[PDB]
């Protein structure tokens, strides 16, 4: 299964951001998890274009405070 | 008291598998944001990228390399 | 100089999150520069809403690796 990219928003099929990590050129790269069960990885402006709010989502559980 | 996203390290072939290495090549320069530029990525997504990170992508740096030739007036 | 807070959208009129704090009752609050030198302070949620890029790029130039 390809990842949609015919759709404006990915918001509503995604179930949550996985995890990011960074490649060794700096670029970070996002996994998610969607709602039909499938994994997929993406450059994460791919993420910021299509399910901005699921990787807020994301980055906020993992904040912390100094 | 700063801010920071605590992220614990996992080895990246826990995401490249399922990674689709074609989605960034950029396919053309748009236009022009403040130092932006607003790139057309082949999967059809559009997007605002820093100059400096151009690079970070494939195509990126060439079309970078052209732009910058005809927006300088070499072409 | 009041933020328009009827426009759906706050990314062409923003230069920057300065910072994200947590407040006592465990609310995030974020600082942000807007292009014309203006600061005021929203509830995340609002910011979510009006400039998701802008506060992705806040916390993705804070991730630290563990």
């Amino acid at each position: 299964m390809k990842p949609p990219f015919q759709k404006k928003s990915w918001e509503d099929l995604v179930d949550c951001v996985k995890t990011v990590q960074q490649l060794d050129n700096g670029k970070l790269i996002a996994k998610i998890k969607w709602k039909n069960g499938y994994v997929s990885t993406h450059d994460n402006i791919i993420i910021h274009q299509k399910c901005p709010l699921k990787i807020i989502e994301y980055y906020e559980a993992h904040i912390k405070f100094t | 008291s700063l801010c920071k996203i605590v992220v614990r390290r996992e080895p990246l072939d826990v995401l490249l598998p399922y990674y689709d290495a074609s989605e960034t090549t950029v396919q053309k320069i748009l236009h022009e944001n403040d130092s932006t530029l607003s790139v057309k990525f082949l999967a059809g997504v559009e997007a605002l990228i820093k100059k400096d990170e151009l690079d970070k992508y494939k195509n990126g740096k060439a079309c970078l390399r052209v732009w910058l030739k005809h927006k300088s007036g070499k072409r």
